[PDB]
């Protein structure tokens, strides 16, 4: 259910992002997350 | 239902990402995170006390908090150990 | 034929007169699988088995 994005993600969207995940799943979740995330921008790079 | 998934839940079984999950479960009903941790290393000491090479499978903290997810209704292995089968 | 003051022998660290502390080796610059995400390289093999970056150490007891 999370919004779909179309424009630019820059390091402040990243940040405000995650924190917004922290409230709303919790570190459990935001931690896979996060570690999809970068697996994610490691292979795109 | 997405089709493509069990790759990432073996690895989530497999590498140990279970107990990250049990435990902020657990941490879900104390008030104090150091009440609780009080109480698991007396329930871990009264076990090991008991019997000194059966503490569980391989360690007495793991079994404690198997023991604590299997009487909520979460199938967890003993101790959180899990050997791979395809090991030659 | 020889003067004073021209080369002889050789020496460590040195060939042909000049400095030489390294060795000339391809590089690309380029992100790989996040191993360079800070400051970290990516080497090839082939400076192994080649003999390329060996050095010799002496120490005393």
């Amino acid at each position: 259910n999370l919004v779909f994005h179309n424009k630019a993600i820059n390091g402040t969207a990243m940040k405000r992002l995650i924190s917004r995940l922290i409230d709303h799943f919790g570190m459990a979740y935001t931690s896979h997350i996060l570690d999809q995330v970068k697996t994610l921008g490691f292979q795109q790079a | 239902r997405i089709p493509f998934l069990e790759e990432q839940v073996r690895k989530i079984r497999d590498g140990g990402k279970l107990l990250t999950m049990d435990i902020h479960r657990l941490l879900l009903n104390e008030d104090n995170r150091f009440d609780f941790v009080n109480e698991i290393a007396a329930e871990a000491k009264q076990y090991v006390e008991n019997n000194r090479d059966e503490y569980g499978a391989k360690k007495a903290i793991l079994h404690v908090l198997s023991n604590r997810m299997n009487d909520a209704g979460v199938y967890r292995a003993e101790a959180y150990m899990e050997s791979d089968p395809f090991k030659p | 034929c020889i003067k004073k003051g021209q080369i002889l022998a050789d020496g460590a660290a040195t060939v042909g007169g000049e400095l030489a502390l390294g060795k000339n080796v391809l590089v690309a610059y380029m992100p790989w699988e996040g191993y360079n995400s800070e400051d970290a390289v990516l080497i090839s093999e082939r400076l192994v088995y080649e003999d390329i970056y060996t050095s010799f150490h002496i120490r005393k007891y």
